[PDB]
């Protein structure tokens, strides 16, 4: 768990060197993008349940997975699916605020593949659900904030696949 | 024309009305429409795959 600042400090410390001009430029880049990160995080905190339910309405609804036999069939499985998608959106917001995806592979992508493979959860359908969540939130917060959200959404989909 | 024995070529509407519109001889389009017989859409939606 480290943001862009802590990773820059960790690189300069593992070097043992002081903060040179490249580290200063990286921190200036983060300190310019931080206000946009803050406003996108507020806008995403506004519409958590709406983004999640629009992602299910785009991908998972009216398909086979909500029908009998699907892994999203029962009300318990539906509630756990909404819970999993809320987790993905919340941690993508955290990784957007930090500017570093270390929290994603520390706390989402750690044992997620083995959990989903033990439960029988389809990984492709949940990857499509995360992609539709990314599409909806990029329609919500704009072009560049949607892109800096979608880089961590693509990180979650890549670590899941 | 000197090769075939005759055969009943024409009926009156009385005789045809006698034989065909009897209930066992009847079809089911003959006089009013029949609607289409689909299954219920909630049964079709409740199956296990498209």
């Amino acid at each position: 768990m480290q943001d862009a600042i802590t990773s820059v400090i960790n690189s300069a410390d593992v070097q043992g060197k002081y903060l040179d001009g490249s580290a200063m430029d990286k921190l200036k880049a983060y300190f310019t993008t931080g206000a946009l990160r803050v406003r996108a995080a507020s806008t995403i905190s506004a519409n958590a349940a709406a983004i999640v339910k629009e992602a299910v309405a785009k991908s998972l609804l009216y398909s086979d997975v909500t029908r009998p036999g699907g892994n999203m069939y029962t009300t318990r499985r539906y509630a756990a699916c909404i819970r999993d998608l809320d987790y993905y959106l919340r941690y993508a917001t955290y990784a957007m605020l930090a500017g570093d995806p270390s929290i994603l592979d520390e706390r989402v992508l750690n044992g997620l593949k083995e959990t989903y493979n033990s439960l029988g959860v389809p990984v492709g359908s949940t990857v499509q659900a995360i992609q539709a969540m990314k599409e909806v939130t990029a329609g919500l917060v704009g072009a560049d904030a949607g892109r800096e959200m979608g880089v961590y959404f693509d990180y979650i989909c890549s670590g899941l696949s | 024309g000197e090769d075939t024995v005759p055969y009943e070529r024409y009926l009156t509407p009385g005789g045809y009305s006698l034989r065909q519109t009897r209930p066992g001889a009847l079809r089911e389009d003959v006089g009013v429409k029949v609607k289409v017989e689909k299954t219920a859409r909630f049964i079709e939606l409740g199956t296990s795959s498209t």
